[PDB]
């Protein structure tokens, strides 16, 4: 528990969930706001 | 913490006062009980001893046999005393074969 | 004692402390050399007592209901073979109160906690003694011998209060426990390579011979 | 002396406390990091077992344990393969209708504008057309619904399930030790009897009951939804009766030896069936048969625990001639000490088996409806070549592995070793000398007629019409092929394939499975630069492992260990002197013979095989015979395969086979990407990183964890894996795009 | 902590975790996967469970006698599955972020004494007020302690507790039961019973 708290924190492990999180808010992002060649709001 | 440590020598055998987060060699220096070295980095087997009781941490070594860790041998610059050790000084050669 | 196929390495580890023992392990499994998991020899005893028992209960009751199913007044919809009572649907099925596969789960949970209990029991013996379970606890204590716990509940008659009675009984009783497991493998091949059931085909058997195993040689489904 | 079972209780606790701990079986690595060279050691020798101890039984229980895992990763990937057909699949449409539905597996999301991958397979479904070649072995197993497809995809999974806990009990609960494992006559005995014999009578088993029977009622036209189920051809048996007569008899023509009235199913027919354009299953189902009996006869040679059988080291040491002093004594002790040679030896001819596997597949197809789909046909021979080709070369690396770490004349001495050590410099000096001789003579006819062609002299040229290099003896093997059914295989009524000849075309759907494969000049041509090519990278492998110890420039090279940079810029330069490079430059030539090869394939095959039938019988061919004239020089590869074939690719762009022109591109980046590692030394890089170090700390940014350099075989490494998935995946990406635009 | 040593446990014959020494309300010993094995992962572990065991009390409630109150005819609260979407006053965005400030707050304290334990107890308003308990998850007071039912000796608290605990358990395994109910049939649990009592042998999950 302690220990796979630990192992679940290893760089390796780390950075996949870090960038699964990360394609999935930018998967989202596009999914609602597609095809933006520009920032139209202001 | 700073555990007695106990070193034959053929100058004969002498206790002194050393922390546990320090080399044996090292804090005997500070006493002065003259040991040999040379590289003082653990690549070398001029500072070679061997224990008669308890066991250093095999951490701080290097350029040593895959056995030299348990079948005894230490270098006194590279070594850790974590408990009331007794080692050996001037064993390079019965190292060195 | 009588030895049968008998190996100098199966003699070593099979002198005679055990019931039946005849000395017959063409294989060598029970060697007290390599006891790892499910392969030590107080286990694979343990076992053979157990299938041994399981195999009488099933080997009686499997082909009891087709016999008197021909004298009785027991109907003829409760008079199947063994393989017909819904056991292997594709060859014959029933409607009990139930709907076999509830049948099915509600026997597992009532099997679940006869067996875990006995195993609890094997693994560190004497302690279903110790916890409550509406009393009864008392009676589950055991005998150091798991196979043989023996108790109020187990052993209500009492046979056997001295030890060559308890000797020769377990000897009888691992008997009849090969026997009945053997019956049970011929039952299993029978009704397949004849499909007919044990009982009806023992009496087609003991009409005249004319009936032999080569007869249904030719695998008739 | 006698066999059995022999384990070991809980040697190692299941826990988390080196999960925590990075490279916890290394010394040097467990205590911790100073720089970035730990991390990539840290990987490196993970799985380098006989490394981190020496005790043999240790490496055996992790190698035990670690096959079992291999396992799981397998049928976790068949249950995945079951499932995404059953599921994400147009299966049963394919199966109503073989030759016009495309089959297609795969199906994207519609996240990025990607759907377009969603192309037009046909069958009101939009997917990604697979080359798996997995729909042809359900159709010939006799799956039928996607229920069975369901199914099948739960047991596999099941059973990834009881691999993964196996793998972890037999090294965690119950080990085995070293005697059971050095047990290799009862081993033996099991894997021939039990897993090859037993695995292949069960097989013939299912043939006979499940896939004879639903094949034939697919190939009456019946709807496949109107076919009875499986077990039903077991429960009521007057329905095989029907398509298999002698069905009716049932068993006791077995044991009559009345086989004859067996002659329905079991047929020694030969060729291809003219309806599915495979083999005739009764042949297959026959052949599973006789192959059983075989290997269940050959598991039994090898004396176990009944004094009856073979004991192997007798075997082996009573093989020895006088050229050979003593040899084959002292290699079953060599052979049951050391898992680098058993393992050499099993890559070895598990390659070989994949090639052959390749070559028998592409010319008798076993599958129905598998020979005229010919973009599986392409890409099942072309992934084969590759897997052979790099077994094969890992079979070289561990028998230099071997020579290095585990060869001791001290302890265990063998002859015929030792002989072949003490005159590896002839054995070298004569490879040598037929790799040069093999590449004049057949490289050099290709310059030839090169400068012939361009010189407008055309007669002068090594071609059928010019000069004719005819292969006689490969044409006379072909028409003694061709003749054999009746003259001398008397119970064969068609040759064993359509390549040999005798007429005899196949087709199916306007589509053509096969016909006679004609050699010709550019055949022996071709020919002799794959024995150019193979002969180069056994010479490269071979010289590594038998220079592997020592040699005339560094005497003592095993005491630097089977894998090193060099012994410095001495004696004029030592750069690569050890085994593990030999390995490095083999894979490049292996590279290079396999590409040349499945070129050589899809080029003829295109030219000379493939094609469309039509009424009268005119078979026009992917491209017009322009194999014969134009493959004898360069520039024809040049212009007629790549520049030609290529087009297909190039213009996938705005189309669903969109990702293959993209991952064209891509290949073509990292292959020349790989070439920063190769030309480079990490010198330079030292020096650069350097300086970005200094960058990162004046900015109080710069890392813990040093940031080096990798080492100068890691370069090496990295070189030679970007080239080869470069290379190897610009090849797969031309060839599918291609096959399945013009397929 | 009372280290009872030889309580009832979940697997008779088994030794409990070294961890679980019966020292909270309810132990029977249940960590096979050992998800509690440090101290103040334990600590954190208690709160969770309690917590929601409470709000599975509540939810149990709040589903089980409404429809089983309106099967019979007393009043008509619609499927309590379905009663998301069934429109109020407002729509629903309006009460969920009004809600989830109110909610919040108090579970903003409940954070600010799980991780400090007595360092909130008192009103921000009116510093007269000091809700009353002095173990977390217990909080006491007289808001959540107005009858005073269980401040007694700890003696009977420890009973009272290891009741609260084996409730919330059972509601909790309820709750799921009925959205797993809900989802594999399409009825409501009252239903479902009713159905189950009418052919127990029949009307089972091994109905479809
Ligand atoms: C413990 C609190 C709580 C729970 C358990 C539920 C549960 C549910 N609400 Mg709900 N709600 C809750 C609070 C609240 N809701 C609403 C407002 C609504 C609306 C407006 C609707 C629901 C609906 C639903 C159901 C939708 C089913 C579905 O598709 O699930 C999908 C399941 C998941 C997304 C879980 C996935 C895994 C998980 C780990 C993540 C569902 C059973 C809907 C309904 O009734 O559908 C029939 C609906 O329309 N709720 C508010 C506003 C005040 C809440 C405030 O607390
Ligand atoms: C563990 C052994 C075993 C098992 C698994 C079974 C299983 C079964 N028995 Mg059987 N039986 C057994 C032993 C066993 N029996 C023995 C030892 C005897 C006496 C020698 C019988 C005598 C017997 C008869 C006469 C009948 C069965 C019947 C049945 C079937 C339904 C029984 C039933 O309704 O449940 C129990 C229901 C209760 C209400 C109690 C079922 C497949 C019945 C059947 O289906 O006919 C084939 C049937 O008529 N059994
Ligand atoms: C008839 C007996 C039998 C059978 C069928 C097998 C089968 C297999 N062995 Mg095995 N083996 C046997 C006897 C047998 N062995 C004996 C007597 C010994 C020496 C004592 C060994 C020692 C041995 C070693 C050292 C290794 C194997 C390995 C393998 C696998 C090879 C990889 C493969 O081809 O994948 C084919 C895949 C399948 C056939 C899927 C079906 C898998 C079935 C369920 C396997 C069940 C057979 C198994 C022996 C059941 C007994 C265990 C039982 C108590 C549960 C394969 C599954 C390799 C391995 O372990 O891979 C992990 C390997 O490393 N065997
Ligand atoms: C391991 C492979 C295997 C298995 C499991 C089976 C299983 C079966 N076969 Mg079979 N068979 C096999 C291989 C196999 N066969 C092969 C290779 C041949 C060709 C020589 C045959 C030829 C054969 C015939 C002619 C018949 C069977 C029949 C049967 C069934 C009769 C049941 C029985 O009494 O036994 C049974 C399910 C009988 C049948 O069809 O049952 C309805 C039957 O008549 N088999
Ligand atoms: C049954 C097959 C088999 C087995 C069991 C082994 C086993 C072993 N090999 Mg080996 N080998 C094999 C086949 C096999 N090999 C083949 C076919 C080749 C030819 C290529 C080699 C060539 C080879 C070399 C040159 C070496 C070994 C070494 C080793 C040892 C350590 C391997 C290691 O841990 O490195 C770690 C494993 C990795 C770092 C994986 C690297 C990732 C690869 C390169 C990328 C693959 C790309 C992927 C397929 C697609 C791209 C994905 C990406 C885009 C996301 C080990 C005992 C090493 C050794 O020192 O022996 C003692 C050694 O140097 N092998
Ligand atoms: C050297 C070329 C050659 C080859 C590759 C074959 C191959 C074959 N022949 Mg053939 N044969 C040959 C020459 C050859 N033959 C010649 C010169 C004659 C005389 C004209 C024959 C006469 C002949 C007859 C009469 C028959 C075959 C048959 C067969 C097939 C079964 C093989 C067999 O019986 O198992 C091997 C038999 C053994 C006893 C194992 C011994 C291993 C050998 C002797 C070494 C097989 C594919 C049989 C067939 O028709 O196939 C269905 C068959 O009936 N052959
Ligand atoms: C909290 C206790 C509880 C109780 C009293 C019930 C009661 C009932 N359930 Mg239910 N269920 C529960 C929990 C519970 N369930 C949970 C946690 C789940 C999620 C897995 C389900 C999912 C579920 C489904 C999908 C179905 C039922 C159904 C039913 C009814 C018939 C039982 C049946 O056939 O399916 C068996 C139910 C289960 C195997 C789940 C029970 C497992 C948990 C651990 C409860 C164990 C009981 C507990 C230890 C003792 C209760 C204490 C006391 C109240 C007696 C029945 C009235 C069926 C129905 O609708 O009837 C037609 C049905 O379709 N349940
Ligand atoms: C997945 C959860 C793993 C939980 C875990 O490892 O901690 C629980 C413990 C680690 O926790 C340790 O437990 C020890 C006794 O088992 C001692 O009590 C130690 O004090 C305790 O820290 O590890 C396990 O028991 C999990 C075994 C493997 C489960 C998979
Ligand atoms: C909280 C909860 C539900 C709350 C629901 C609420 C409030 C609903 C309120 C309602 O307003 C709705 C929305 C709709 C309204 O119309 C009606 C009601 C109904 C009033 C369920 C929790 C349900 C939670 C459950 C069932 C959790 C189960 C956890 C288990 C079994 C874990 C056990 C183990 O972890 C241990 C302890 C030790 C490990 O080593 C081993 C394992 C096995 C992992
Ligand atoms: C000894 C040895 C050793 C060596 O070394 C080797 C060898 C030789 C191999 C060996 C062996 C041999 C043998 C033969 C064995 C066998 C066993 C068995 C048979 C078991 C069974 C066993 C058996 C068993 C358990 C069984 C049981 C049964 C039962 C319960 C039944 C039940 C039932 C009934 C009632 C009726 C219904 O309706 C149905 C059912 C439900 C079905
Ligand atoms: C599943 C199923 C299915 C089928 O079919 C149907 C059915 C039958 C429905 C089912 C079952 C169910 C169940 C079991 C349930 C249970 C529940 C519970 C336990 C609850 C509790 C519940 C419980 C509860 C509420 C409790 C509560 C409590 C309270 C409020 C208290 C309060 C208070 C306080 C604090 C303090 C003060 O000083 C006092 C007072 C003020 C008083
Ligand atoms: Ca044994």
């Amino acid at each position: 528990m302690r220990d796979l708290k630990t192992y679940l924190s290893v760089a390796p492990v780390a950075s996949t969930l870090w960038f699964a999180a990360l394609a999935g808010l930018l998967i989202e992002i596009n999914r609602f706001f597609p095809d933006a060649l520009t920032f139209p709001f202001f | 913490a700073s555990y007695k440590v106990k070193l034959v020598t053929p100058d004969g055998t002498q206790e002194f006062e050393c922390p546990s987060d320090v080399y044996i060699l090292d804090h005997a220096e500070e006493v002065g009980i003259d040991l040999p070295y040379s590289c003082r980095a653990g690549s070398c087997s001029s500072c070679a001893g061997k224990v008669v009781g308890g066991e250093v941490d095999q951490s701080d070594g290097s350029f040593l046999d895959d056995e030299q860790i348990e079948a005894g041998f230490v270098l006194t610059c590279v070594a850790y005393p974590t408990s009331d050790v007794v080692i050996e000084t001037h064993k390079e050669e019965d190292l060195t074969a | 004692r009588p030895l049968w196929f008998a190996s100098k390495q199966s003699l070593s580890y099979l002198d005679g402390s055990l019931p039946g023992d005849y000395g017959f392990d063409p294989l060598g499994l029970s060697d007290p050399e390599g006891t790892g998991g499910f392969i030590e020899p107080r286990w694979l005893a343990y076992g053979e007592v157990i299938n041994g028992r399981f195999a009488m209960l099933g080997a009686v009751g499997a082909i009891a209901p087709e016999y008197l199913g021909k004298v009785g007044l027991i109907p003829q919809e409760t008079a199947l073979a063994w393989f017909q009572t819904g056991v292997i649907p594709p060859a014959g099925t029933y409607n009990y109160w139930a709907d076999n596969y509830t049948l099915f789960v509600l026997e597992m949970a009532l099997m679940g906690f006869a067996e875990h209990r006995r195993f609890q029991d094997w693994a560190k013996p004497g302690s279903m003694g110790k916890q409550y379970f509406l009393g009864l606890e008392k009676g589950f204590g055991g005998s150091g011998n798991p196979a043989y716990p023996g108790g109020p509940f187990f052993n209500p008659l009492g046979f056997g209060k001295d030890e060559k009675s308890l000797k020769e009984l377990k000897l009888k009783e691992v008997k009849n426990g090969r026997l009945a497991m053997l019956a049970i493998l011929g039952y299993f091949i029978q009704g397949l390579v004849t499909g007919v059931g044990p009982y009806q085909n023992l009496l087609d058997h003991v009409a005249d011979p004319v009936n032999n195993n080569v007869l249904t040689s030719l695998k008739f489904h | 002396p006698e066999v059995k079972i022999l384990v070991d209780r809980d040697p190692i606790k299941t826990s988390f406390e080196q999960w925590a701990k990075p490279g916890h079986f290394s010394r040097t690595i467990a205590k911790g990091p100073d720089t970035t060279t730990w991390i990539w050691n840290l990987h490196a020798d993970a799985h380098d077992f006989d490394s981190h101890t020496s005790d043999l039984e240790e490496i055996s229980r992790k190698v035990f344990s670690a096959h079992f895992g291999q396992l799981s990763i397998i049928f976790l990937w068949l249950s995945g393969m079951y499932f995404h057909g059953a599921r994400f699949s147009n299966y049963e449409a394919w199966l109503n209708d073989p030759t016009h539905i495309r089959p297609s597996a795969q199906v994207v999301w519609p996240i990025v504008g990607q759907e377009i991958l969603n192309g037009d397979v046909g069958g009101g479904f939009r997917g990604i057309q697979i080359t798996s070649g997995f729909f042809q072995i359900w159709r010939a197993s006799g799956i039928t619904s996607e229920l069975q497809l369901y199914c099948t995809a739960i047991g596999a999974l099941v059973f990834a399930a009881l691999m993964l806990f196996a793998g972890w009990f037999h090294y965690h609960k119950a080990a085995p030790k070293l005697v059971w494992f050095q047990d290799v006559e009862s081993m033996l005995n099991h894997h021939l009897a039990g897993l090859l014999g037993l695995g292949s009578l069960s097989w013939a088993g299912h043939q006979v009951h499940v896939s004879l029977p639903i094949n034939q009622f697919l190939n009456a036209g019946v709807d496949p939804k109107e076919i009875p189920l499986p077990h039903e051809f077991i429960l009521n048996r007057d329905l095989l009766a029907q398509l298999y007569p002698s069905f009716a008899e049932g068993a006791t023509p077995f044991f009559t030896l009345n086989w004859s009235k067996y002659a329905d199913f079991l047929t020694f027919r030969g060729g291809l069936d003219p309806l599915t354009g495979g083999l005739w299953l009764t042949d297959i189902a026959h052949h599973h048969l006789a192959i059983a009996i075989l290997f269940l006869i050959a598991g039994h040679m090898y004396r176990t625990n009944w004094g009856i059988g073979h004991g192997i080291k007798d075997i082996l040491e009573a093989h020895k001639g006088p050229f050979t002093g003593q040899g084959h004594k002292g290699l079953y002790e060599i052979l049951t000490t050391s898992w680098h040679a058993q393992l050499s030896i099993n890559l070895a001819m598990l390659g070989s088996l994949t090639i052959i596997v390749a070559h028998h597949m592409y010319a008798m197809p076993p599958y129905p409806y598998l020979a005229t789909d010919y973009g599986t046909q392409l890409s099942l021979f072309t992934h084969h070549m590759w897997i052979g080709g790099f077994l094969i070369v890992g079979a070289a690396a561990h028998a230099a592995i071997f020579m290095v770490r585990d060869y001791d004349p001290t302890t265990r001495y063998n002859d015929l070793l030792d002989r072949v050590l003490r005159h590896r410099d002839a054995i070298i000096s004569h490879l040598n000398w037929v790799c040069i001789f093999l590449g004049f003579h057949s490289f050099g006819l290709y310059i030839h007629n090169d400068t012939m062609s361009a010189l407008g002299r055309p007669q002068d040229m090594f071609s059928d019409t010019a000069i004719q290099l005819q292969p006689v003896f490969a044409q006379w093997i072909q028409n003694t092929h061709a003749l054999a059914p009746g003259t001398t295989a008397p119970g064969a009524t068609t040759s064993t394939s359509l390549t040999w000849g005798g007429g005899d075309l196949v087709s199916v759907g306007g589509k053509v499975a096969l016909l006679p494969i004609p050699l010709g000049t550019a055949d022996f041509l071709v020919h002799h630069i794959h024995a150019f090519t193979i002969h180069v990278t056994v010479l490269i492998l071979l010289k590594g492992v038998l220079f592997a110890r020592s040699s005339r420039l560094i005497p003592d090279k095993a005491n630097l260990g089977f894998r090193f940079p060099c012994d410095g810029p001495g004696r004029g330069g030592t750069c690569q002197v050890s085994a593990w490079d030999h390995v490095f430059l083999g894979l490049f030539w292996m590279y290079n013979a396999i590409s040349v090869v499945i070129f050589h394939f899809s080029w003829k095959m295109q030219s000379d095989v493939w094609g469309s039938i039509n009424d009268q019988g005119v078979v026009t061919h992917i491209t017009g015979g322009n194999f014969a004239q134009s493959s004898i020089t360069i520039n024809g590869w040049l212009r007629d395969f790549l520049w030609a074939q290529a087009s297909q690719v190039i213009q996938s762009y705005g189309s669903s086979l969109s990702a293959y022109g993209l991952f064209f591109l891509g290949a073509h980046f990292v292959w020349a990407f790989s070439l920063m590692f190769l030309f480079s030394g990490r010198g330079y890089w030292q020096e650069l990183i350097e300086s970005i170090v200094w960058a990162h700390n004046k900015l109080k940014v710069a890392p813990a964890t040093q940031p080096r350099a990798l080492s100068i075989v890691q370069g090496r490494a990295v070189g030679v894996t970007h080239y080869l998935l470069g290379g190897i995946a610009t090849t797969w990406a031309f060839f599918l795009a291609r096959i399945i635009a013009v397929g | 902590t009372v280290a009872e040593p030889d309580r009832p446990l979940w697997f008779p014959g088994s030794t409990p975790p070294p961890w679980l020494d019966g020292s909270l309300p309810g132990d029977f010993g249940f960590d096979p996967l050992g998800l509690g094995s440090d101290p103040e992962s334990l600590r954190w572990n208690v709160q969770a469970e309690l917590v929601h065991s409470r709000w599975a009390m509540l939810g149990a409630a709040g589903i089980f006698i409404p429809e089983f109150l309106t099967k019979l005819g007393i009043l008509n609260t619609p499927s309590w599955y379905t009663a998301g979407e069934q429109e109020y006053f407002t729509d629903t965005t309006t009460l969920f972020i009004v809600e989830l400030v109110f909610i919040g707050w108090a579970e903003g304290r409940r954070w600010a004494d799980i991780l400090n334990p007595g360092c909130v107890n008192t009103d921000p308003i009116f510093p007269n007020n000091k809700l009353t308990g002095t173990d977390v998850g217990y909080p006491g007071g007289l808001w959540f302690d107005p009858l005073g039912w269980g401040s007694a000796s700890p003696q009977k608290l420890k009973e009272l507790r290891t009741k609260e605990i084996k409730n919330g358990r059972l509601a909790m395994l309820a709750v799921m039961g009925a959205w797993f109910q809900h989802i594999y049939t399409g009825t409501g649990p009252i239903d479902n019973l009713f159905a189950h009592l009418a052919d127990p042998g029949h009307a089972t999950i091994f109905a479809a």
